[PDB]
């Protein structure tokens, strides 16, 4: 588009780090003894209940 | 910003039509009347687009045609002082880490860690917001 | 991978005194001896009960329960051919609910042993349960089902 | 009771026959046999909600109960009838006794708890870690009947404390100590969990040291 | 410090019964300043030697480790000057970025100390953050030689 | 040719399954025609290489073909509208909801196995004076006069005045063909009759799918309260024999171990089976008595062992 | 846990049930209840003995076939009763955290597991020597008594050991 | 100083017989008994001992932070290696004194 | 413009003539700036050796040994890559 930078370039830096760290804690369910999320990716309701 | 507003106006029209037709055809011809989940979601995405498009239309009527929005505009026309764009900053990663601490505190139901993460999020957001306003040390 | 193929929770025995003997088509559950002992041993010549539950696995049945006798001369009063995709509860384990409170075939196949040999709590004593399908040694324990502590005499310091 | 046994069998059939066959014999390598576990074990497990477990892992976690009090009683009665075993304590009316399980003596309960319970749980009833993926849950959520039945039966990796080993009086004293330690306010400020050294060091390094360093940055200069 | 003494509970001994050799608890940690020694005890891999009719238990390993830690800490400036050659009278401080190798080494040492401290706390970490106790122990064991290297490299490059 | 072109769709055993298979064949024919023409277009424009004979002259550089765009945005609408009309007419026979089912099966699916109730049987030719039990549908209204507080709360219950641990939505019957982990359940149905299935889940959502019915439904915990039409009908089952059935929604860990069978037997065989089940007998015993293999012949209750490398 | 009077009471095998652990101490008839002043010092010594406390564990009969025994300790167990010192073989903390259905005696001080099924040898953590196994039996009247003394020093190891 | 005005170091066994009900009649060392007396029987003794322990933790933490400051800033070079050395001895002494301090009330 | 340009005379003393250069580390003259690559190579080799040796111990499981092997292999691979590249003049 001919722009020099994005509208809020400290915000897109935050977006990447929110992506990275948010992703890591999701994958981090594996290191727990029980495992990661066993329910499907869709994560239907009663199966995801406590 | 005429086209920018018109995009959201078109989206709002479509989503309003979708919400209305869904609500009607679910109030009748459904097992239990109005679904109340799809209906509300469609109504409030219509609201999303309506808010954004209304603001864009207000701006379009308040603004004279910009070089960006003007066909047959030369580069020199838009040449000038662009505004402040934040240079290098390490506050975003700290905000992300603080929010991750709060998130793990929520997942592993640890109220102490939730409180610590919220305090860190407040601190990191304060740092990011004040980054370019903190004055020199007065000694 | 603490939830893999070798998992603690899945590989657990019941927290009950009776042993489990799955050998043979009919599986033995909570097999123990009710032999209340007042001293070191349960003296020979005293009858003590052999509690267990025989659960049939295959519905196609092994309801014989021929002899199930070993050193001790185990006799099966009120014997019946119960196990057919079901349970045979020989006796009344401490706390057992009288689900019927009536004489259904008199006793429910109570197994009792005249020891002919001292036994004591904490030891394992081999019993050969033999159905028409086959025979299995079980190594039954002694269980004090629901009896409270017997008062130990007070100690006189010396 | 006849109808209670019928209801217990009904719930068992549509809840857990996939893990202990209709005969309650343990399904090989999915669940242990319920013969002899007893009404007490059934009550503890289902009331804590721990048991209707939807995964095989290091330890079955606790979770919201999947059956109400009457249904838990039905399950327990059915399992007691099938196997026969320990029974959950009950009061004069017939309901599961909870207040009655609060032993009068609390110093004795605390000594017994420290000798036997604190071994893995904590000084004051908090949780503790175990060999590999296991853990001892914090006792703050357990009601007196659940604590008594948890002693009476060994759910998983907890030693089974028979009545002969811990007579109902000693078990009641331990229950009283557990409840007192759970409901006792922390004297001397916010009790950082119950673990002393680790929470306290973290709180130092965060609160006290951030305060000190920020105050130093305020007072001094940057250069 | 007064506000902390008021609002935060520190060492509530009343919850902790009097010492008896038989009674125990799951936590069993020292204050944070000795948590690193305790974590060294936990992580060091049970290596015992048995000379002729004698034993050299795993405790001596940690004793020697602490001896080495203190010796190196006390003798660093002399080690630093032997390594670099600096025998000049220095009255102007160096920025940690301006001294990368020393900054990298300090970061590596702090990483090792933090790893040891969290290894001592591994019991409570495993309990609260649902990680296997064996998993935390072996994370500490591997990381006490991996994390120091990672932090050294990262700190050196960060300073540059 | 039809079997191969069906892309591995089993030949149905019900009129609904046959009609669905025919619709699938037609839709696959249409999809393959569209794919063939589009792939032909791609592999024919791949013949527009940069010929070395192309001198310093760029291509036609046209873009922006309004009539062609209109044609190729009109025809897809026609194709999908025809497919939608066929879809609607086929859908109409998805649940005809005939108010006179010939046999009603209460399919309650709990965590990691099935149970079939035989709620009601009413043959059109005239037979089977049979009915469901429903004494055991007992509610869990937590309507105690008072709760923890001294007075005032008089709590009724969280949901519609009841507790989530209600199970009243579940229905129970005299003849229950419960499936054990070591015994695959075999729901036996009469051939040639209309079979209704009243679908429910004891604990969690999962999915009843007989692959040869060419139809699946999701047994939900409380379909009536979730506005789900769990109950669905099958007009007929022509072919007899044993047909595998599977669980087709996430159940938990043992989601792949919920296989069952729907053994379709003759009406006289069903007479004998139901009589022998009214008499104290198990499903396997009744099957053997009617001279049909007792255990599921299309599937086995495979090992409860966590896997092959587990040390028994 | 009685506060002071009769702190230690004789024990019987029936008191423990499969998958149960009990901390026991070396009580003598002479070391009667704590009522007297001569007693309540012997009893205090018993309680405060570092190497005194032992854990008596009841191995399940089903799992009795997985037991592997040490040299000179094959007959130490009384049927399905195994008595192992509570003092961890590494630095001497009590190893009280007994896990049944895994038969692992875990120490909280430094997270060392000892396999109770086999002779209580360390299968994880800093410990490298097995817990000393007490020989147990039943005397007259059926009360549990020690059938001897530890065949090895029981506390944590030291230089003059293993000879 | 305030703590020593109320602390009694001894293993002499005693039954509490204090105010703290959850520990009554239990054999304990006089050290533990007097620590409990500081906590409960003495006005502000709990606060004094808590601020003492918090001061110990802050002492260790601030020593560590100061060590980091000097090490990373190179304040130990030629003129001040002796200062670094004595500071390291000070840190070791602080660690071990904190060890003995939280070991004092037999717990 | 409310800042004054700084100038400093740092007492210097190796003559930073065989080792790192300002082009590679801008502040080479201002402090300890280069560790011999032999130190890092030998340290990585010893770390990998320690990880491998930690396999020998009292632990029935072998997931731990496989993790040790993986990490030691990664360390050895990194050290080998660095050594080979430096030997060949940072090629490939
Ligand atoms: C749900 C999750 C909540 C997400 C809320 C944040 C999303 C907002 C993003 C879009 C807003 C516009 C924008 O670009 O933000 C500018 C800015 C990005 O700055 P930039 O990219 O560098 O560009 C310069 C700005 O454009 C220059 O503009 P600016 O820097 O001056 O921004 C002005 C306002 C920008 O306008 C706003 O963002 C409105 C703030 C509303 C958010 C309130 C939180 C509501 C959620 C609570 C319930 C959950 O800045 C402020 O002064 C007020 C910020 C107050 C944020 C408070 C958040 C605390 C959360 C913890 C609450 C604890 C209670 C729960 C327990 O974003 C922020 O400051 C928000 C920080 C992100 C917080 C995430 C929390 C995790
Ligand atoms: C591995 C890679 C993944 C790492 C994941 C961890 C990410 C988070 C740690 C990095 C955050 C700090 C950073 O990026 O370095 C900035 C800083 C360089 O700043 P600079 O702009 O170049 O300074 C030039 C002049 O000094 C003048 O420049 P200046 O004008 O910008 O002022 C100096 C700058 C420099 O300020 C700082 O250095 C503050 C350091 C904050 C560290 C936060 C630790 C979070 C724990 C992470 C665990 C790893 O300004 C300030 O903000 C001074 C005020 C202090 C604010 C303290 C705020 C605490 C926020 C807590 C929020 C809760 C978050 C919990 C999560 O880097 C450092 O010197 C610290 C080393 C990195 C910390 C390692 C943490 C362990
Ligand atoms: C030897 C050793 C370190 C072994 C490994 C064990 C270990 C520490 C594992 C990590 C722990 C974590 C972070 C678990 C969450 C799940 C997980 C691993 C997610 C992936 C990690 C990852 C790379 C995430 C990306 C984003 C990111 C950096 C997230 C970090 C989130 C967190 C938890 C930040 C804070 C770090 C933290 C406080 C960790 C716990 C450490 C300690 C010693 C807490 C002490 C403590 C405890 C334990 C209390 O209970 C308590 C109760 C009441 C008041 C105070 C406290 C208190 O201070
Ligand atoms: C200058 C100093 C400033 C210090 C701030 C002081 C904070 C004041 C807190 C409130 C007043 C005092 C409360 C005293 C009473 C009290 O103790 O408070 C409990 C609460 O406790 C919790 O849950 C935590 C709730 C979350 C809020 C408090 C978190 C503050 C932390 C973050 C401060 C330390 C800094 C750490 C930083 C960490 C980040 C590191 C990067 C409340 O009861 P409860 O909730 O039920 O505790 C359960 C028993 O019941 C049950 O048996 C038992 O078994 C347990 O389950 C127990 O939790
Ligand atoms: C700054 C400190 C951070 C640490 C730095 C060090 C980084 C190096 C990480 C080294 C990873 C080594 C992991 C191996 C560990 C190992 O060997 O143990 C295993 C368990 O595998 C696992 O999950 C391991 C997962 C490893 C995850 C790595 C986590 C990295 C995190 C901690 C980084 C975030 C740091 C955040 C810092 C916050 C700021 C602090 C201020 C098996 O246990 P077990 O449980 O007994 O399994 C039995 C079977 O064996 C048996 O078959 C079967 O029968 C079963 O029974 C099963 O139980
Ligand atoms: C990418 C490819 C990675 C590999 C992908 C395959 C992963 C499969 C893992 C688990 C599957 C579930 C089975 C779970 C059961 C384990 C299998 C088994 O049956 O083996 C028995 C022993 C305990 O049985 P035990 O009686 O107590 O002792 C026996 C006495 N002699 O476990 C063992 O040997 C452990 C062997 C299992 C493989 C090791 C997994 C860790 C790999 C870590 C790699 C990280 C590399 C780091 C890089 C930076
Ligand atoms: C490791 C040895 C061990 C000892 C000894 C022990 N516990 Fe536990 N405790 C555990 C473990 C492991 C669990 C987890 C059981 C489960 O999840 O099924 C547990 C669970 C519990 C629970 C359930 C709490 C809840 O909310 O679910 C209570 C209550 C409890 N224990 C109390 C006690 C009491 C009272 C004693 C009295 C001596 C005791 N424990 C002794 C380890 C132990
Ligand atoms: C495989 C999933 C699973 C299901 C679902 C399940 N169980 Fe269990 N059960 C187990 C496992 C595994 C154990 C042993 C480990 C544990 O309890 O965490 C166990 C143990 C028990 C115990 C304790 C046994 C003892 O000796 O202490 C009781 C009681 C019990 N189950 C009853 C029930 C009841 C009642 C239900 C239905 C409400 C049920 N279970 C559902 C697998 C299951
Ligand atoms: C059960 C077996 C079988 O599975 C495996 O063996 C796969 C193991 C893959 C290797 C995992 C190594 C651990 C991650 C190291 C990341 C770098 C750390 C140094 C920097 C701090 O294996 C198991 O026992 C468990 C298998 C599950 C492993 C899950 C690992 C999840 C990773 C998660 C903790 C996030 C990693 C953070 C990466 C940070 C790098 C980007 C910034
Ligand atoms: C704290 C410092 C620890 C100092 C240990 C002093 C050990 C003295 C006794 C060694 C011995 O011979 O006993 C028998 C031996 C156990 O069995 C063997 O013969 C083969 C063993 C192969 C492994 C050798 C590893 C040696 C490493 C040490 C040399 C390094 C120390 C640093
Ligand atoms: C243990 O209880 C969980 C076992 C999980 C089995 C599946 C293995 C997943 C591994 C994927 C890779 C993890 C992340 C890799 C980061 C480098
Ligand atoms: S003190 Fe027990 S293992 Fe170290
Ligand atoms: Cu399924
Ligand atoms: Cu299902």
């Amino acid at each position: 588009i001919g722009a020099p930078d994005v509208a809020f370039p400290r915000l897109n830096a935050l977006s990447f780090w929110l992506f990275l760290f948010g992703a890591l804690i999701a994958i981090a369910g594996f290191i727990t003894p029980g495992g990661a999320a066993d329910f499907g990716w869709t994560a239907y309701s009663p199966l995801t209940d406590a | 910003m005429h086209i920018e507003a018109r995009l959201f106006e078109i989206l709002t029209a479509f989503f309003a039509l979708a919400a209305v037709v869904y609500a009607v055809l679910t109030a009748m011809f459904a097992t239990g009347g109005v679904e109340w989940a799809g209906t509300t979601a469609l109504v409030l995405t219509t609201g999303l687009t309506l808010i954004t498009g209304t603001f864009f239309r207000f701006v379009a009527r308040r603004l004279d045609t910009r070089p960006e929005d003007y066909e047959d505009a030369e580069i020199s026309d838009g040449a000038g002082e662009l505004g402040f764009f934040a240079p290098h900053s390490w506050w975003p990663i700290l905000i992300s880490l603080s929010f991750s601490t709060a998130a793990v505190g929520a997942a592993l139901w640890l109220p102490w860690l939730i409180a610590a993460g919220v305090a860190f999020v407040i601190t990191s957001v304060c740092g990011l917001v004040f980054e370019y306003y903190w004055g020199p040390e007065k000694h | 991978c603490s939830a893999g193929q070798i998992s603690q929770t899945t590989t657990q025995e019941p927290a009950v005194n009776g042993v489990n003997a799955q050998a043979g088509q009919v599986s033995l559950r909570n097999v123990h001896l009710r032999a209340p002992q007042q001293t070191d041993y349960v003296e020979p010549g005293t009858t003590v009960e052999l509690l267990f539950v025989a659960a049939n696995d295959s519905t196609e049945s092994n309801k014989l329960k021929s002899i199930t006798s070993d050193v001790g001369e185990v006799t099966l009063t009120g014997d019946s051919t119960v196990p057919a995709d079901g349970v045979l509860i020989v006796g009344e384990p401490d706390g057992q609910i009288q689900a019927v409170e009536n004489a259904e075939a008199a006793d429910a196949v109570t197994a009792e042993v005249e020891l002919t040999k001292p036994i004591t709590n904490g030891l394992l004593y081999d019993f050969t349960f033999t159905f028409e399908d086959g025979e299995t040694t079980v190594a039954v324990p002694i269980s004090a089902g629901e009896q409270p502590r017997r008062p130990v005499p007070p100690a006189g310091p010396g | 009771q006849s109808a209670l046994l019928r209801t217990g069998k009904q719930l068992f059939e549509t809840s857990c026959v996939s893990c202990h066959g209709a005969n309650l014999q343990g399904v090989p390598d999915r669940g242990p046999s319920l013969i002899g576990t007893g009404e007490a074990a059934v009550y503890f497990q289902v009331s804590t909600g721990r048991m209707p477990a939807m995964r095989g892992e290091a330890q079955a976690p606790s979770k919201p109960p999947h059956f109400d009090e009457s249904q838990i009683d039905a399950l327990g009665a059915y399992v007691q009838a099938n196997g026969g075993g320990p029974t959950v304590p009950r009061d004069d009316h017939g309901a599961v006794a909870q207040e009655s399980l609060i032993g009068g003596d609390v110093a004795r309960g605390g000594d017994l708890f420290r000798l036997n319970c604190a071994s893995c749980h904590n000084f004051t009833g908090k949780g503790g870690a175990l060999s590999s993926g296991k853990y001892a849950p914090d006792l703050g959520d357990a009601n007196p009947a659940q604590i008594y039945t948890a002693m009476l039966t060994g759910p998983q990796n907890m030693p089974k404390f028979s009545d002969r080993q811990l007579t109902p009086d000693e078990k009641r004293d331990i229950v009283a100590y557990v409840r007192e330690s759970a409901e006792t306010p922390s004297y001397g400020g916010y009790g950082l969990g119950g673990f002393g050294p680790a929470p306290e060091g973290m709180a130092m390094w965060i609160i006290g040291m951030v305060a000190a360093i920020g105050v130093a940055m305020w007072i001094g200069s940057r250069a | 410090l007064g506000l902390m003494g008021g609002l935060l509970t520190i060492n509530p001994i009343w919850n902790l019964g009097p010492y008896k050799p038989s009674q125990v608890s799951a936590g069993s940690q020292p204050d944070f300043y000795m948590m690193w020694t305790d974590g060294l005890i936990r992580l060091w891999p049970a290596w015992e030697f048995y000379p002729f009719g004698h034993t050299i238990p795993q405790g001596v390993w940690v004793a020697v480790g602490m001896g080495l830690v203190f010796a190196l800490l006390i003798a660093y400036p002399f080690i630093e000057k032997k390594v670099t050659g600096d025998d000049a009278h220095h009255n102007l401080l160096q920025r940690p970025r301006d001294v990368p190798v020393r900054t990298a080494i300090g970061s590596m040492a702090i990483a090792l100390y933090l790893l040891l401290t969290f290894a001592c706390m591994n019991d409570i970490i495993a309990l609260k953050f649902h990680i296997s106790l064996n998993a935390t122990t072996w994370i500490g064991r591997i990381g006490m030689v991996v994390l120091p290297a990672i932090v050294y490299f990262v700190a050196y490059r960060w300073a540059i | 040719w039809s079997d191969a072109l069906a892309l591995g769709w089993p030949t149905g055993i019900t009129p609904e399954a046959k009609l669905n298979r025919e619709l699938w064949i037609g839709s696959v024919i249409a999809s393959f025609a569209v794919g063939a023409i589009v792939w032909g277009l791609i592999f024919w424009t791949s013949a527009f290489h940069r010929k070395k004979a192309t001198d310093t002259e760029l291509p036609r550089q046209f873009g922006y073909n309004m009539p062609l765009e209109l044609t190729l945005t009109v025809i897809p609408f026609l194709i999908i509208s025809v497919l939608f009309y066929f879809t609607v007419v086929v859908q109409e026979r998805m649940m005809h909801k005939d108010p006179n089912p010939e046999v009603v099966i209460d399919v309650t699916a709990f965590q990691w196995n099935w149970k079939f109730g035989y709620q009601k049987i009413a043959f059109a030719d005239g037979s089977f004076d049979y009915d469901g039990a429903d004494p055991e549908r007992k509610e869990a209204m937590t309507s105690r006069p008072e709760g923890k507080d001294e007075h005032g709360i008089e709590k009724v219950g969280p949901i519609r005045g009841m507790t989530p641990e209600d199970r009243t939505y579940l229905n129970f019957d005299k003849i229950e063909t419960l499936g054990t982990s070591s015994e695959i359940p075999v729901l036996v149905l009469p051939a040639g009759k209309r079979i209704e299935f009243v679908l429910n889940s004891a604990d969690v959502i999962h999915g009843f799918w007989v692959p040869e019915f060419l139809f699946k439904r999701d047994v939900l915990p409380e379909p009536k309260a979730n506005n789900s039409d769990n109950v669905f009908q099958v007009s007929e089952i022509q072919q007899t024999g044993a047909f595998v059935g599977r669980c087709t929604e996430m159940c938990g860990t043992f989601h792949a171990m919920m296989n069952f069978e729907v053994r379709v037997v003759e009406p006289n065989d069903f007479k004998a089976y139901i009589d022998q089940r009214n008499a104290g007998k198990t499903n396997a015993e009744a099957l053997a008595a009617i001279n049909q293999p007792p255990l599921a012949i299309t599937t086995e209750p495979f090992e409860s062992r966590r896997g092959e490398l587990v040390p028994q | 846990g009685r506060p002071g009077e009769s702190p230690f009471v004789k024990m019987r095998p029936e008191d423990i049930d499969a998958g149960g652990m009990e901390t026991v101490f070396p009580w003598r008839e002479s070391d009667g209840d704590g009522t007297t002043v001569e007693s309540e010092h012997k009893l205090t010594e018993i309680a405060m003995g570092v190497r005194n406390p032992v854990m008596l564990i009841r191995i399940k009969p089903a799992d009795m076939h997985r037991v592997i025994k040490r040299k000179g300790q094959e007959s130490f167990n009384f049927g399905e009763l195994f008595a192992y010192t509570k003092v961890c073989s590494h630095l001497g903390c009590p190893s009280s955290l007994y896990e049944q259905q895994t038969y692992r005696i875990l120490c909280p001080c430094h997270q060392s597991q000892f396999d109770a099924l086999e002779f209580a040898k360390p299968i994880f953590g800093p410990a490298a020597r097995a817990l000393a196994q007490l020989p147990i039996t039943i005397d007259e009247d059926g009360y549990l008594v020690a059938n001897g003394d530890f065949v090895e020093p029981v506390g944590p190891a030291f230089w003059e050991r293993k000879s | 100083v305030w703590l020593t005005l109320f602390f009694d170091p001894s293993m002499a066994h005693v039954t509490y017989d204090g105010v703290y009900q959850p520990l009554r009649g239990v054999q304990m060392s006089r050290a533990y008994e007097t620590a409990l007396d500081i906590s409960f029987e003495v006005r502000g003794g709990l606060f004094v001992r808590q601020v003492h322990h918090w001061a110990a933790l802050m002492f260790a933490a601030s020593i560590m932070v100061h060590l980091a400051r000097i090490f990373f800033t190179g304040a130990f070079r030629r003129p001040r290696e002796a200062n670094w050395v004595i500071g390291s001895l000070l840190l070791i002494l602080a660690m071990f004194e904190g060890f003995f301090g939280y070991s004092l009330p037999d717990d | 413009m409310s800042s004054t340009q700084d100038r400093s005379q740092l007492d210097p003393e190796v003559e930073r003539h065989t080792g790192v250069d300002v082009e590679d580390v801008p502040s080479a003259e201002w402090g300890w700036s280069h560790m011999p690559i032999g130190v890092m190579h030998i340290g990585g080799l010893l770390s990998a050796a320690f990880l491998l040796v930690m396999m020998r111990g009292n632990h029935v499981g072998h997931v731990e040994d496989w993790f040790l092997i993986g990490f030691a292999a990664v360390i050895v691979a990194l050290v080998g890559r660095n050594w080979w590249l430096r030997r060949r003049g940072w090629i490939r």
